């Protein structure tokens, strides 16, 4: 009578180092626990009042950031269902670019009264159909919520009032200078067809002058100096190499066999004057600007100086086809002088020194161009880290409005009017799929009450409002963040717009977060290994 | 896991089937062992102590005591079969053996998804019809010498060897009809039981007087 | 300092006497007493747990003796006489470690007893002498072209087996492949039917879907899968080398100073590799065959000809598949000669199992070699097939090279041990009476039987041996289903003679060598 | 606090939230400041520092003080970046920042 | 114990305690796995050591992943195992009628019955059990309807409602595209390639192949028309010579015309290619797409793309057949004799870019005979359930396919194997009587399990079941919504004939071997 | 599938230093053989010699 063993069966055929957790409260309590407790800890740093988060991650990296995606990534996650909620928040910011932080608070809302309904007495299977029930007539809902569209992307000032809203959760105080930057930049790119690449926008960050000082290139930065005596070009014919600036040698097995005096005597002399015609014949071109992608021999370089060439070494590929893009050049596998239409072409290549870092500028003067570049200023690093993380959302909401031109009034406007119209679908439907519906419904409001709480007011004042003017009939109406006191303003006068694929799809990845943890029933967990990751992950 | 386990990390807790599998394992574990004791035919058992001192016995109770077990329901039957033996005497192996199987039997419908209460309410019911049954079949009867003699030995047998049974037979009779009185309960006190270590097993015997 | 001074070396034990022939009986005994209750045809299987995670559930002795680890030397002896048994006729192996078992049970009596063991010795060998002759006495001849005869006797080897249930599909797919195996070449006869008649175990299936195939079966694809996987009458040529550009023996660089050599010695190359492509093609042949690898340029001349390749086959199967389809294994391509080319395999067929693709050369026409294809439940199922089988292949083959047969269910031990107390009684030394303690002892067979069943051993095995103290009762044992006494000309259960010799040697051996055994000495190194 | 059987995040995290961390990152960015102050100004002294393997470097300039300790409080390192920015971009003034930076926080 | 006495450190487990240990492991894993059955069966989600989570369903993948070291339960997963590779269904049933065949018999070896009779019964009643399988299946022409009604079947036990139907579709379909009549079917030919870019129910299948591979090199076309497939096995890249060569050169000139000379050999190819292209299409509407099993150097890369070629390198093996079935080409090993009668045609080829990888699609051909399934989903595990559930729905339609007969599911046919065992006892001999019995209850676990899984009453609803089949004779099942009997062949429950074969056979022949092991030994060490 | 278990009931019940033996070989034949041993032991000691 002093110990209780381990039921026969499969209690006692576990393994030493697994837990099993199966049931109701031992597995879907817990769960739903793990994930509020993870939408708590992303919960504050939501809108434009969110506030940044000091991360340090196992690396002894710092982040300061209130970007729920990155927050969530340097975060070491360990509880299997708010893996998977990381996981849909991570697919939510690969799909659109934004919202991960309304997924994740959705998705808290969803499963904690979830949790209420079992209490109640409702299943699990009955929750999930009313939560699907729901969400599609939130899908079906949301098309009519539509309140304005871009219409136009060629235009600075109509593009720059779009990403506003995208760019002023993060950097509250000063959108309005990084939307003009964001909307320069994307506007040089996204040419005549329609297609869009976010990878054409480069980012360069230079400590020294606060991020006023940031501004937009039409071309490329790379942190390095030329290799010769050339260090500005003013009409620049640049060439491209593969290949590094050296003579070839044979891919077998190089070994130079001499049987008389004259062959040594004259070796030497023939390598060098090969090089040298190599390089005059390169130089005859026009060419005066060379960039290769390899090394760069003495000999190479002394010729390029004598005639007046500039030297540029880009180690990494990646940036050897950026820039063949931005000057329309070809990588020439071979030393052989390139062909007319194989020669890239710049306004201005010039070797510059911003703040204390050499740079080499390859600079346009038309506004056109396949990629351009944005400099960013800034006092820290991670405040330049976090300037680019916004610069990130807002490339992302441009390539979301060429995708789709349809926006949604923001402000949790668009979640009121979402959470009356689905409430008011509840009463409709007879059965227990009503209470799982109006949950579903009330699981809406979690957005402007965290708007609310983050900006400083009363949140259930700011709810009944929202309510009382949604009755009215006003369904772009949202949380008025410039005042002292719970009030309510017109959003689509404001300019506070929300893209229409990022709350459908925010709204169809949390129910399907949501759903699928709900699913589970037994949790068998296998002995934490201190393996030193798979060789997957190299 | 468990509720229990959250507010006292380190408590062993069984829920519910787990629970109910590990009493029932308990209870025929025992049976298993006490299987063998029941009957004149039965097997006799040995016991060594710590400290060495050899038990060879067939009693229920007594092996029930010299098991070397450690399980709570184990301890739970312990006690049931203590009593019994304290009040009656007699029907400890019995005991253990009807409460094994009764454990079994109302498994053999749990595991099909039967509430235990309906296995109880069933167990109650029948109890009540036995009951009456056993009082209809009990047998009446003017207890002279030879039915007291009869008892003694369906008791001894099963206890001792037949030869060893049949001398102790006559002596507890003898003893017991010595100091009855007439309409008047039973002192089992006034009988001196008195061990001496020099003859064989089967020179026991009642003396009219004390030792 | 002063370290000690000894003799012998630290940890360099010993013990003598009496302890050590005590000591080394109660080993062998203990060692049948493992296996004591893996006898007779009502006999219950074991769950071996394998070092490296395995499990070996099994009837076998041998296998049994072989999974467990032991220390005392007469328990390892013990198990190499399982072992001997085992490779030397095939089965019999948990009844010879009885009968040693006992033989050394019956001797510790007259150890103890102020008998010096050479005597022992001697009366043991006289009885192994004795005991050989009668059971040549009482053998019986067997018409091996009797197909029927055959069978029943790969059924009496295994009705103890967890095959039982099969047995007749068993028994037929044993005597086909050793019949199939059957070998005679310059006046050598030859049964091989560890290299040419391979078990093949695929999980999955049923096991009434298991048979004998009129060929070879292995786990290979087309190299590529132009080629075709069904040919009807295929020419097969078999390679053991590659069919690739190598390096030589010799040290050998190139020194290339001009500008074509490079791409000529590319070229050259390929026209080796073409050269012996079309070597093997002169042939004509429809499937090729090697042990190494095929390039792909070699893939594409032999495609180019309509020839199917594959590509790396072991050289065990290699061998069986020449012997199956009456190929000849060559090395250089360019001295195939037509004598070479396979010809007499009726089908090549690649089909996919599962999972996995197998190739097919069965329906040859006189194969050598063949696979035995098996379907089970599991792996170990299968594996425990394969033993049931391995034992009926080899009491197949031991009765076609012995015709003798002798009775079963204990008839044989019975009237041994009669016979050798009726010679016994006109013994007038002291070596008599170890002499009927064999005799005796050789009776713990029909015991083991008795008691596997669950009859009455005392009553049983006096009633039988009254009935074999009459005159024709020679035949007369136990019927280890029943329990009941009754003549092996009617149940059936007949064994071959080589067996019973083999059996009963091996257990006098034993227990002659274990009684020579004195003066245990251990710890020294080597 | 509960010991929540299967915890969120792995064991050893530690969280800080609210005024008294905030207030906390200002204490550090004072002591910070505090560790250059004296070296501002005509008046102004040196600092000696002695890294692990005993070399000893003195210097009044504030980013080079900065950048030798070892600060680890990651509100404390916004105040040697600033610094080692004003002298990347200016080359004078290392110390001013930082003094500027503390005050205002104080 | 003897062997404890030969090997001290030897743990053993004797007649009866060995019984009861292999017991004890049979209803652990009965215990574990009845959860799983039938489409109201619920989740488990298994994490490893790493952390990776996996969300299933299947009998075969949770026993992999339990955390389990019994013996018993190793020769349970084995069979389990051997029933997925060659059914690929069942499992789930597999463990589920060993486990209740083990409880059956201890029901009445605890009375002093030997094993050995109960063995004998229940090989009796899988011979019985087997005749009156082969009496009950339903021999029908397999049409689409069929198969359709097999794979959601499948699928709706394996995934969601809505997931189901889509991979229904998408998996009878694909059966279909490969099928040959009365030729083997070829599940190799059936690619299953994993996106994580769109939601579950995005799953559909492509008429072709899609390769997890791109154009390496950025100037060739993302997409092409009207293409011509040239599949090659042929080495486009630098290869040194075998012998050890070396290059011997005493000037600078010299050396450079060594290296003009070195790359002669695979110039010589490309060449070749080259100008088959400039013979099959003079014009710039018909495209040229170079699919090489072998590596391609960018030298020939850069050639093929300024001659408008499309060329992917490093392809898998399995897809030189796959293009060869679905484009119709020719997989080559050498350039020597090329003609425009080796190549395949696609009416359909582009590049898909997804994140850092690159995916080619290879649509619009003519009858392709191989089809890729491509697996959309927004999680990794995910894609792993969905990947499961369609293997086992591919296993379905092609056991379906098969042998022409199909069982009617929902337990119907467990109850009628049940009942004409009970009604075939009285001929068997002896005691065996006790064993049919208890091989028939054994076969009743399927119908109880999805009652119980239901949420109703095991005892009700088999007693319900009974009588209903009783009275009228028909082939009654469990309807999972309501409870009440229903007929499993006209509601479209079906089940595969040879799972059914597969699971008395192998349950029956596991379950009488365990029973008569009455000793487990470890004593190799 | 690398150790054996416990049966479940008494020999999972019985206390970590306890010894049960049970039935002929494991108790009887010991039995035996301890007081043949005892026998052998005290033998050498009999009679005159
Ligand atoms: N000026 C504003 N006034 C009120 N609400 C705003 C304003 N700007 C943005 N929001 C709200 O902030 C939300 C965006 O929060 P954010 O921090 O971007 O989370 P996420 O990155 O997950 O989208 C939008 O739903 C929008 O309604
Ligand atoms: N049906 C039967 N009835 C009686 N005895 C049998 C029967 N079948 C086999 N035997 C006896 O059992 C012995 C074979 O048992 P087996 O388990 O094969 O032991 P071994 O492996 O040592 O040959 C034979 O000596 C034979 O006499
Ligand atoms: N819609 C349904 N209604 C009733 N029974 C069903 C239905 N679908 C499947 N079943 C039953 O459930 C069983 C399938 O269980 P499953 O989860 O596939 O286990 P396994 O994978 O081991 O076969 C089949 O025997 C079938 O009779
Ligand atoms: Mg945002
Ligand atoms: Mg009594
Ligand atoms: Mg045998
Ligand atoms: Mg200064
Ligand atoms: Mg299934």
């Amino acid at each position: 009578a002093l110990h209780v063993p381990k039921a026969p069966g499969f209690a006692q055929m576990l393994k030493e180092g697994a837990k099993h957790f199966s049931g109701l409260e031992e597995a879907v309590y817990r769960n739903i626990q793990a994930c509020k407790e993870l939408a708590q800890t992303t919960r504050t740093a939501y809108g434009p009042n969110g506030m940044n988060k000091m991360v340090i991650n196992h690396l002894e990296k710092l982040f300061v950031t209130n970007d729920a995606a990155t927050i969530l990534r340097e975060l070491e996650v360990q509880h299997p269902a708010a893996k998977m909620i990381v996981m849909a928040s991570h697919m939510q910011e690969q799909e659109v670019g934004d919202g991960t932080n309304f997924v994740l608070v959705f998705a808290g809302a969803l499963l904690e009264l979830a949790e209420e309904l079992l209490r109640i007495g409702l299943s699990v299977s009955e929750v999930i159909e009313g939560y699907e029930i729901a969400c599609r007539k939130a899908h079906e809902i949301l098309p009519n919520l539509v309140c304005c569209s871009a219409k136009n992307l060629r235009d600075i000032d109509e593009v720059s009032s779009l990403l506003r809203t995208s760019i002023m959760s993060k950097q509250y105080g000063n959108e309005v200078f990084l939307a003009k930057l964001i909307a320069q930049a994307c506007v040089s790119i996204f040419p005549d067809s329609g297609h869009f690449n976010v990878d054409n926008i480069r980012v360069c960050k230079i400590l020294g002058s606060g991020i006023s000082s940031s501004s937009v290139l039409h071309g490329m930065v790379f942190k390095k100096e030329t290799e010769g005596d050339v260090t500005s070009v003013k009409d620049a014919k640049i060439a491209v190499y593969s290949c590094p600036f050296d003579g070839m040698i044979t891919e077998t097995k190089g070994t130079v066999l001499i049987k008389t005096a004259e062959e040594l005597m004259n070796f030497s002399k023939g390598e060098e004057n090969l090089m040298d015609a190599q390089v005059k014949a390169i130089a005859d071109t026009g060419a005066n600007v060379v960039v290769t992608g390899g090394k760069v021999a003495d000999m190479a370089l002394h010729y390029a100086n004598k005639y007046n060439i500039m030297l540029v070494r880009l180690n990494s590929k990646w940036d050897l086809r950026r820039l063949c893009k931005t000057v329309g050049a070809t990588a020439l596998p071979r030393l052989t002088p390139p062909v007319l239409e194989e020669m890239g072409h710049c306004d201005s290549v010039y070797l510059s020194e911003v703040g204390d870092t050499q740079v080499v500028v390859f600079k346009h003067e038309k506004e056109d161009g396949a990629i351009s570049t944005i400099v960013l200023r800034g006092s820290t690093d991670n405040l330049m880290d976090d300037i680019e993380r916004a610069v990130d959302d807002g490339v992302n909401t441009f390539k979301v409005l060429t995708r789709d031109k349809r926006l949604v009034p923001g402000g949790g406007a668009t979640e009121i009017e979402l959470a009356k119209q689905i409430t008011s679908y509840g009463e409709t439907c007879p059965g227990l799929e009503q209470y799982a519906i109006k949950k579903f419904a009330e699981a809406f409001e979690a957005i402007p009450r965290a708007l609310a709480e983050n900006s400083g007011v009363k949140a259930n004042e700011v709810i009944s409002k929202l309510y009382a003017v949604h009755q009215e009939g006003n369904k772009n109406v949202g949380l008025d963040i410039e005042a002292e006191v719970p009030a309510v303003k017109d959003m689509l006068e404001a300019g506070i717009l929300d893209t229409y694929l990022g709350k459908y799809w925010a709204i169809k990845l949390a129910t399907n977060a949501a759903v699928t943890v709900l699913r589970v029933d037994q949790i068998i967990m296998a002995k934490p290994a201190g393996g030193p990751k798979p060789p997957s992950g190299k | 896991m468990a509720a229990v386990k959250t507010l006292n990390p380190k408590a062993e807790v069984a829920r519910a089937q787990a629970a109910l599998a590990v009493n029932i394992s308990a209870a025929r574990g025992l049976q298993d062992v006490l299987r063998t004791n029941l009957g004149p035919k039965g097997t006799m058992k040995m016991l060594v102590s710590g400290a060495g001192d050899i038990k060879l016995t067939k009693d229920g109770n007594v092996l029930l005591h010299e098991m070397q077990i450690q399980h709570p329901t184990a301890s739970l039957i312990a006690k049931v079969a203590t009593a019994q033996d304290d009040i009656t005497g007699d029907g400890t192996t019995s005991n253990v053996l009807i409460i094994g199987e009764l454990l079994k039997q109302a498994d053999l419908y749990i595991s099909e998804g039967l509430h235990p209460r309906i296995i109880t309410e069933g167990f109650e019911a029948a109890k009540e019809k036995a009951l009456q049954f056993l009082e209809e079949v009990k047998v009446s009867r003017e207890m002279d010498r030879e039915t007291l003699i009869d008892v003694a030995r369906t008791s001894l047998r099963t206890k001792v060897h037949a030869e060893l049974a049949d001398v102790l037979t006559e002596a507890v009779v003898d003893s017991i009809l010595a100091i009855k009185k007439q309409d008047e309960p039973i002192d089992l006190f006034m009988i001196e039981i008195m061990e001496m270590k020099h003859k064989s097993e089967t020179d026991t015997s009642l003396i009219r007087g004390l030792v | 300092g002063h370290r000690p001074v000894l003799v012998l070396s630290q940890n360099t034990k010993r013990e003598s006497g009496r302890k050590v022939q005590s000591g080394n009986i109660n080993a062998a005994k203990t060692i049948a007493d493992i296996i004591r209750t893996c006898l007779g045809p009502k006999s219950m299987m074991k769950m071996l747990l394998d070092p490296m995670g395995g499990i070996v559930m099994t009837n076998d002795g041998n296998a049994i003796l072989r999974e467990i680890q032991v220390q005392h030397p007469a328990a390892k002896s013990m198990i190499e006489i399982s072992r001997t048994q085992d490779e030397e006729v095939g089965d019999g192996t948990t009844s010879v470690i009885i009968l040693a078992g006992e033989m050394l049970s019956v001797a510790e009596h007259f150890l103890e007893q102020q008998m010096h063991p050479t005597v022992v010795i001697s009366a043991y060998r006289k009885a192994l002498d004795d005991m050989i002759s009668t059971l040549k006495k009482i053998s019986i001849p067997v018409d091996i072209s009797d197909s029927d005869m055959m069978l029943n006797i790969i059924n009496s080897s295994i009705t103890t087996k967890a095959i039982s249930r099969w047995s007749s599909l068993a028994c037929n797919i044993a005597l086909d492949a050793v019949k199939m195996v059957q070998f005679e070449e310059n006046g050598r006869k030859e049964i091989d039917i560890k290299k040419y008649a391979r078990v093949e175990k695929i999980p999955g299936g049923i096991i009434e879907d298991s048979c004998v195939l009129r060929g070879v079966m292995i786990n290979k694809d087309v190299t590529h899968p132009r080629m075709r996987r069904y040919i009807k009458n295929p020419r097969i040529v078999l390679l053991d080398s590659s069919l690739e550009y190598k390096k030589g023996e010799s040290q050998t660089d190139i020194e290339i100073t001009r500008e074509e050599d490079f791409t000529r010695i590319l070229q050259m190359e390929e026209e080796y590799i073409q050269q012996l492509c079309e070597d093997i093609i002169q042939l004509k042949p429809d499937v090729v065959i090697t042990e190494k690898g095929i390039s792909d340029l070699a893939q594409h001349y032999l495609m180019r000809a309509n020839i199917t390749a594959i590509r790396r086959v072991r050289k065990t199967d290699n061998n069986r598949i020449a012997r199956a389809c009456g190929a000849r294994i060559v090395s250089r391509p360019e001295e195939l000669r037509e004598d070479d080319v396979g010809t007499g395999a009726g089908l090549l067929e690649i089909k996919k199992i599962g999972d996995e693709y197998f190739t097919f050369i069965t329906d040859c026409k006189d194969p050598k070699a063949c696979t035995i294809l098996l379907r089970g439940a599991s792996k170990e199922i299968l594996s425990e097939v394969e033993r049931n089988l391995q034992d009926a292949m080899q009491v197949c083959r031991n009765v076609l090279l012995d015709p003798q047969l002798v009775p079963g269910g204990g008839a044989s031990e019975m009237a041994v041990a009669h016979a050798l107390t009726e010679k016994s009684k006109a013994m007038t030394g002291v070596e008599q009476w170890p002499y009927r303690a064999v005799a005796q002892a050789l009776e713990v067979i029909p015991r083991t039987l008795i008691q596997n069943c669950g009859a009455s051993t005392i009553r049983l095995l006096t009633s039988l041996r009254a009935k074999h103290t009459q005159e024709n009762c020679e035949t007369w044992g136990v019927n280890g289903e029943t329990g009941t006494l009754v003549d092996m000309k009617e149940l059936g259960i007949w064994e071959p003679l080589a067996v019973k010799l083999q059996t009963y040697k091996t257990a006098v051996e034993t227990a002659v060598l274990l009684l020579r055994i004195d003066d245990i000495v251990s710890g020294h190194k080597k | 606090m509960m010991p929540t059987p299967v915890i969120l995040l792995k064991e050893g995290t530690d969280s800080s939230q609210g005024i008294p961390q905030l207030v906390s990152n200002i204490s550090a960015c004072q002591v910070i400041a505090e560790a250059v102050r004296t070296t501002l100004g005509p008046r102004g002294m040196d600092k000696l520092i002695v890294d692990g393997r005993g070399k000893a470097t003195i210097s009044n300039d504030g980013a080079t003080i900065l950048k030798l300790l070892d600060v680890v409080h990651p509100a404390a390192k916004t105040l040697v970046d600033i610094a080692k920015s004003q002298d990347a971009e200016v080359g004078d003034g290392t110390t001013s920042v930082t003094l500027l930076a503390a005050e205002f926080l104080k | 114990a003897a062997v404890k006495t030969l090997n001290p450190k030897a743990e053993v487990a004797r007649a009866q305690a060995a019984l009861a240990v292999n017991i004890s492991a049979a209803r652990g894993l009965q215990d574990v796995l009845r959860t799983n059955l039938g489409p109201k069966g619920t989740m488990k989600m298994l994490v490893s050591g790493a952390g990776d989570i996996k969300l299933t369903k299947d009998g075969n993948v949770l026993l992999h992943e339990m955390q389990i070291q019994h013996p018993t339960a190793s020769l349970i997963a084995k069979v389990a195992t051997a029933q997925d590779d060659i059914t690929g269904d069942g499992t789930t049933s597999n463990v589920l009628i060993i486990g209740e065949l083990l409880k059956q018999a201890d029901l009445y070896i605890s009375e002093g019955l030997h094993p050995r009779i109960i063995t004998e019964g229940f090989e009796a009643a899988k011979e019985k059990a087997l005749q009156f399988l082969e009496e009950v299946k339903v021999s029908r022409e397999m049409d689409r309807e069929t198969l359709i009604d097999v794979a959601r079947t499948s699928l709706r036990t394996k995934v969601h409602a809505e997931l189901a139907d889509v991979l229904t579709e998408a998996v009878v379909d694909s059966i279909l595209a490969i099928k040959k009549q009365d030729e083997p079917i070829d599940l190799f030919m059936i690619e299953i390639m994993e996106m994580k870019h769109k939601s579950e129910t995005d799953t559909s299948l492509i008429r072709g192949l899609v390769l997890d591979h791109g154009a390496r090199h950025p100037d060739m076309k993302k997409r092409v028309e009207d293409a011509y497939i040239l599949t090659c096995n042929v080495s486009l890249e630098y290869e040194k010579t075998e012998v050890n060569s070396g290059f011997f050169y005493k000037s600078a000139e010299e050396r450079e015309k060594l290296v003009k000379a070195e790359r002669k050999f695979i110039e010589d190819r490309v060449k070749k290619i080259i100008e088959l292209k400039r013979k099959v299409c003079g014009d710039s509407d018909k495209g040229f797409v170079v699919i090489n099993q072998k590596g391609i150097d960018p030298f020939s890369l850069d050639a093929l793309s300024k001659e408008g070629i499309v060329a992917l390198r490093r392809a898998k093996r399995r897809n030189m057949e796959r293009l060869t079935l679905a484009c119709g080409g020719v997989a080559l090993n050498s350039f020597d004799d090329l003609s425009p009668d080796c190549l395949g045609h696609a009416g359909l080829v582009y590049e898909y870019t997804l994140g850092e990888e690159k995916f080619t699609f290879i649509e619009k051909c003519n009858n392709p005979r191989s089809v890729t399934l491509l697996i959309k989903g927004p999680n990794k595990h995910t894609l792993t359930q969905i990947k499961d559930a369609v293997r086992d729905g591919l296993r379905a339609v092609k056991n379906a396919i098969d042998d022409g007969c199909v069982v009617p599911g929902a337990g119907a046919v467990e109850v009628a194997m049940a009942e004409a065992l009970i009604k075939h006892k009285p001929s068997v001999k002896g005691r065996a009587q006790l064993g049919v019995q208890a091989f028939a209850d054994a076969l009743l676990i399927i119908p109880k399990v999805l009652a119980q899984n239901s949420g109703f009453d095991l005892q009700e609803t088999l007693v319900k079941i009974q009588a209903e089949h009783s009275e009228s004779g028909q082939l009654v099942g469990v309807d999972l919504n309501t409870g009440e009997p229903m007929v499993a062949a006209e509601v479209g429950v079906w089940d595969n004939y040879c799972v059914k074969k597969q699971l008395l056979h192998s349950c029956t022949v596991i379950a009488t071997n365990i029973l008569l092991v009455d000793e487990i030994m470890r004593a190799g060490m």
